[PDB]
RNA sequence: AUAGGAUAGCGCAUUCGGUCGAAUUCUUCUCUGCGGGAUUCCUUUGUAAUUGCACAAGGUGAAAUUUUGGGCAACAGCAGGUCUGUGAUGCUCCUCAAUGUUCUGGGCGACACGCGCACUACAAUGUCAGUGAGAACAAGAAAAACGAUCGAACCUACUUGAUCAAAAGAGUGGGGAAACCCCGGAAUCACAUAGACCCACUUGGGACCGAGGAUUGCAAUUAUUGGUCGCGCAACGAGGAAUGUCUCGUAGGCGCAGCUCAUCAAACUGUGCCGAUUACGUCCCU
């Protein structure tokens, strides 16, 4: 009988919310919405999600099973939310089950590469105003 | 720009004149003191008053400040 | 049996006062309480042109109406539930009683 | 176990530098896996100089109504362009891109009504090189059998060698020649 | 009216089918190119891109050229080393 | 053919429309050269800043002060 | 080395392999067996009224049946209306702005009928369509073949 | 398709008094004749047993005759009535498919029919104006 | 693999919202009524001060300067618009074959032409045919009638039509709306799909028109609106002089809902999605 080691994190980008469940398992197994990492398309978005592993190194994910459920947003914002949840999930796991010297070298490595790997981007859609066709574009003016 | 209006400056000068002994060079403790010695709706105004109140205290250490009368 | 109280109003202050009053009275009865759930606030939106004649810049007025809803579940008989919700409710607050199954 | 990024897991950033003494602090050689990031680059004046150079090239392909906002499409086009550049030159396509950006914009211009010769700031030299190379490739591939990744690769390779066959080099010479007249 | 000139061009004639002369050049001249693309082969052999791309797939299947960059809409080939 | 100069002081936005910046640039030359530590005033088109670098081509013309 | 099991991991289920590879392999299996029912209307009709041309793949019905079987696996209890959203497209309306149209439920109803005859799909309790035990077995067994690089 | 060009290849193929281009694919070369669209041409190839990936210049004389006879009488080759461009002729009541010059001839008859009865749609056609309420 | 590259894993192997199986525990994600949080707060051998009020870089931070976007917004005015919103109104006009009010038909849509604002395009950064993964704001049914306190109007899922096109047409169930729709399978987008096309007014474009059929309505002719097959041999290959809007989740692109609505969005009001270039200035033009 062994204790269950598990943490839960979230990553956000626009309206996309990703929830990652990081569990200590027999082997590393990361899936996004039930899809394995190598089955995620396009390859450009797969590389963005894989940054949460390659930046610190795959040795820190050695026996972690990560399940990421992403809802809302679109094709790209879901990928950015998913990689933030995975990167934040590793930090939370090391914060709960490891010491502080680790999870600090990992945290500095993540923030040296991209702040948005751990910190949510606050940007959101600006509301449309009447007399405008979008947030800023005003109606076409004619003079004669 | 960040200019303190006469509403904030007048209130800050009143706060220092009456609670000089309880004020400090730290915004966060001064904000706590100002919260229960002033009545106002705006949390933003209280925060602005705490910012200028701390500014006056730093000026008072270096010398006299015009408009402030410590008896 | 489970009795559900639905509290709906236009005024947020009134809907919170009535909900807290029901919670306090139910606590005095030592009945099982399923905490007051804050249902999503619904906004009714009507956007109309300001002018009454269609002259000038097409300026608009956005009118909004917010509806607040709360639910409380009571594990009490209808007789006990009835006398719990028997105080002077604030005006503009609608309390409905239903029996769950 | 962590390793340095390689663009498209193929091209290494090791030793990436510009031969131009200027533009050294305005051409970013930071290693990246793909030319896609969601950074808030246009928030301060000179922050765009820190954006990786290939991503800046990708942003230059998102033009006209039918190309606006297609950053994944631009990333795919660049992936094929770099392979064609490697076959054409037998060098690292990242270095070829840096060389093309290094010399793809005039160092002297004429402004203002009598025109007067002025010098070009390093930020504008990098901006103009990317703008001109992408504009030339886009127009070269418009009603053409050749696809853009071939047209873009030809434009970059020619500009990296300073050849007049590139649109960017031709425009640079004409501007600098006119600036010499307006001295 | 007529605010633009248009700059009319010359309509190229590209064969939609291979003949013996063009097929032989594809199997002999093409595998010597450093950069191989359906657009490039179409220009040298005066053939349509559709049949040029089909010819390149036959060469790649025969291990006469190698696939460098592949996508749904883009294929890049190069000559076999040695 | 092109001498590299370093911007050491931004003097202001000159001309109409403010699209040209006048700066003082120090010529970066090896010690012992005649142009060592030679400062000149030039007009710059585009976003520029202190400690930026310029390719000056010719280094004889000096921009009029404004 | 390309098909070797990663490590300590064995077998494969659906959602573990390429979605297109499974659909292409399932369509090939349906055609090779020759037991699936193919309506004659599939040789003349369009997959939806939102399209402007008929399908260019002669085996488009087998692919559609395979894709529908995968869709039922992922969303048990789905009906023809739910499948219609998945196979919709943007219809061209000429000089008017274009709009999204759900796919025609006719071919989808036929596709579920063909899969029901094969025993892979049964009507779910309280509405919808669901995979049978054989249908679930067929999907996961074929996914392993895709991972093994068999492809029929 | 890597098939060598035959000696009998034709760049212009004559079919139902229309100059069909031989360099085109078979379904997209059959849509050059009047009355045959993209949807109809694919069915014609299917009913004639002609691979749609071929070029029309490679078609044999017997292949063209099979194509020509299918276009003339599509219903005989199990082409449904709802697929035809004249399903219940207002003059004869018979389902047919107009092709080649008969498409223009029937259109002239349709215009003349409405003009003779002095219908509103016929009057608009004679005056050279729009007839669909535009 | 038909030719099969690149791309994490190397005490207990993964998967199944129909397995509509149970149980137990819980609040990371969702809901929200009051709170907290940011202010020039901290630091410069910065600017300036030579008091001050402040400013510029960086730090801290979810957010760093009116935090972002809106709403509100003084005093004086214009003979600006509305007497076509009202049972808001002075004067004036008509008032029984009426300028009142109903009913029938027609018109408000009529085209040598000119102008404003949109929509769709001129294609390969493409069009077709497939396949994948995937938003948000929102809407939904009735009387002091009519039928036996509800049930029928409204929106929908599923099934059926189907032993053979679409659009339909039916049956059953649910939803008063965080409960059903709904795990809201939107479209830009993605695909190593080994797919078709190959630079041409062409499989670009889809105006114009022909024939069948269905649907809304008391009524469709002057096509109400969908769907099918023809027509595409209509202009259009990037647009002269001029000219509009816009600084970050912005422009542009992309769809969706609401609103008008029995039927009909190229409009508007909102919503989310993909996401840039340039500037960080000046008073040359207005
Ligand atoms: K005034
Ligand atoms: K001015
Ligand atoms: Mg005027
Ligand atoms: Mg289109
Ligand atoms: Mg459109
Ligand atoms: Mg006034
Ligand atoms: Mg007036
Ligand atoms: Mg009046
Ligand atoms: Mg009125
Ligand atoms: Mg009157
Ligand atoms: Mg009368
Ligand atoms: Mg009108
Ligand atoms: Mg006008
Ligand atoms: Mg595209
Ligand atoms: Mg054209
Ligand atoms: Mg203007
Ligand atoms: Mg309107
Ligand atoms: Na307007
Ligand atoms: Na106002
Ligand atoms: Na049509």
């Amino acid at each position: 009988s062994y204790a269950l080691k598990q943490v839960q994190t979230f990553g956000k980008k626009k309206t996309a919310i990703a929830v990652a469940t990081v569990t200590k398992a027999a082997q590393c197994n990361i899936k996004v919405n039930g899809v394995p990492l190598q089955q995620i398309l396009p390859d450009t978005l797969r590389a963005k999600i894989m940054e949460a592993i390659t930046v610190v190194g795959s040795k820190y994910y050695s026996r972690l099973r990560i399940d990421v459920a992403v809802h809302g947003g679109g094709q790209v914002s879901q990928a950015y939310a998913a990689r933030q949840a995975i990167a934040k999930g590793l930090i939370a796991f090391f914060q709960k089950y490891h010491n502080e010297v680790e999870k600090a070298a990992l945290k500095d490595k993540f923030l040296a590469y991209d702040k948005f790997l751990l910190i949510a981007d606050p940007r959101r859609c600006e509301p449309k105003k009447w007399g405008r066709h979008s947030a800023r574009t005003r109606f076409t003016k004619s003079y004669r | 720009g960040k200019i303190r209006t006469k509403t904030v400056k007048r209130a800050s000068r009143q706060v220092v004149e009456k609670y000089y002994s309880k004020l400090n060079f730290d915004f966060y403790q001064n904000k706590r003191v100002i919260m229960d010695v002033t009545i106002a709706e705006s949390k933003k105004l209280k925060n602005k008053i705490a910012g200028y109140t701390t500014h006056i205290m730093k000026r008072l250490a270096r010398g006299p400040v015009r408009g402030i009368s410590l008896k | 049996q489970t009795v559900r109280l639905t509290i709906t109003s236009r005024n947020a202050k009134a809907v919170e006062s009535v909900t807290s009053q029901l919670l306090t009275r139910a606590r005095d009865e030592k009945v099982t309480i399923h905490g007051p759930v804050r249902l999503p606030t619904r906004t009714l939106k009507i956007t109309t042109r300001k002018t009454p004649c269609g002259n000038g810049t097409n300026t608009w007025d956005t009118f909004e109406l917010k509806i607040y809803k709360r639910i409380i579940d009571l594990h009490a008989p209808t007789e006990q539930v009835k006398k719990i919700t028997s105080f002077t409710m604030e005006s503009g607050v609608d309390v409905s009683i239903t029996i769950l199954d | 176990s962590s390793k340095t990024p390689k663009l498209f897991n193929k091209w290494s950033f090791e030793g990436l530098e510009t031969s131009e003494l200027a533009l050294r602090d305005h051409i970013s050689t930071t290693a990246a896996y793909v030319p896609h990031t969601s950074g808030r680059w246009q928030k301060r004046r000179f922050y765009k100089a820190r954006m990786p150079i290939v991503e800046r090239l990708a942003n230059g392909l998102m033009f006209k109504g039918r190309g606006n906002g297609r950053k994944l499409q631009a990333a795919r086009l660049l992936k094929h362009t770099l392979e064609i550049i490697h076959l054409l030159t037998d060098e690292n396509p990242l270095q070829v891109v840096v060389d093309a950006v290094s010399k793809g914009a005039p160092r002297e211009d004429s402004t203002r009504v009598r025109r007067q010769a002025v010098d070009v700031s390093p930020m504008r030299r990098v901006n103009e090189a990317i703008y001109q190379m992408c504009k030339g490739a886009r127009e070269a591939a418009f009603r053409n059998l050749k696809s853009m990744p071939e047209c873009l690769a030809d434009e970059i390779v020619n500009a990296s060698k300073g050849s007049s066959n590139s649109y960017a080099i031709k425009k640079k010479d004409e501007v600098e020649r006119v600036a010499k007249a307006n001295r | 009216k007529k605010w633009s000139k248009g700059q009319s061009r010359e309509a190229l004639q590209n064969a939609v089918m291979f003949d013996k002369e063009t097929y032989d050049k594809l199997r002999s001249e093409v595998p010597k190119y450093k950069l191989i693309t359906p657009s490039i082969i179409s220009d040298r052999l005066k053939i349509a891109v559709s049949i040029a791309a089909a010819g390149l797939k036959q060469l790649c299947r025969e291990k006469l050229i190698r696939l460098v960059s592949c996508s749904s809409k883009t294929r890049v080939y190069t000559r076999i080393v040695q | 053919q092109a001498q590299v100069g370093l911007i050491i002081k931004v003097l202001g936005r000159t001309g109409s429309r403010g699209n040209v910046t006048q700066v003082r640039v120090r010529l970066m030359a090896e010690a012992g050269s005649p142009d060592y530590n030679r400062t000149i005033v030039r007009n710059v088109k585009g976003p520029c800043k202190e400690n930026d670098m310029l390719s000056l081509m010719e280094t004889e013309r000096e921009a009029r002060r404004l | 080395n390309k098909i070797h099991r990663i490590g300590k991991r064995k077998g494969a289920t659906l959602k573990d392999v390429s979605a297109w590879r499974w659909i292409k392999t399932a369509a090939r299996h349906f055609k090779q067996e020759g037991k699936i029912f193919v309506p004659n209307c599939t040789e003349i009709m369009k997959s939806s009224h939102g399209r402007e041309r008929a399908p260019q793949n002669p085996d488009w019905y087998y692919i559609r049946c395979a894709a529908v079987l995968r869709a039922i696996y992922l969303r048990p209890g789905v009906g023809y209306g739910g499948l219609s959203k998945r196979f919709g497209n943007k219809k061209n309306y000429g000089s008017r702005p274009e709009h999204t149209v759900t796919s025609s439920t006719g071919p989808l109803h036929w596709a579920c009928k063909s899969l029901t005859k094969l025993g892979l799909v049964e009507p779910g309790a309280q509405s919808g369509q669901r995979l049978t035990r054989k249908g679930h077995k067929f999907a996961d067994s074929l996914a392993f073949q895709v991972q093994i690089r068999k492809f029929g | 398709s890597l098939t060598l060009i035959p000696d009998h290849f034709q760049h212009i193929v004559r079919l139902l008094n229309t100059n069909v281009e031989g360099k085109r694919k078979v379904p997209f070369a059959l849509r050059m004749v009047k009355g045959v669209g993209i949807r109809f041409a694919y069915l014609v190839c299917k009913k004639a047993g002609i691979d749609v990936e071929r070029r029309a210049g490679t078609l044999t004389a017997e292949e063209l005759e099979k194509i020509a006879e299918i276009i003339a009488d599509p219903a005989k080759f199990k082409i449904p009535d709802w697929f035809l461009n004249r399903q219940r002729d207002p003059k004869t009541g018979k389902t047919e498919h107009l092709s080649s010059s008969m498409v223009d001839t029937r259109l002239r008859d349709d215009l003349e029919r409405l003009k003779k009865m002095r219908a509103h749609r016929g009057v608009r056609h004679a005056y050279g104006l729009r007839v669909r309420g535009q």
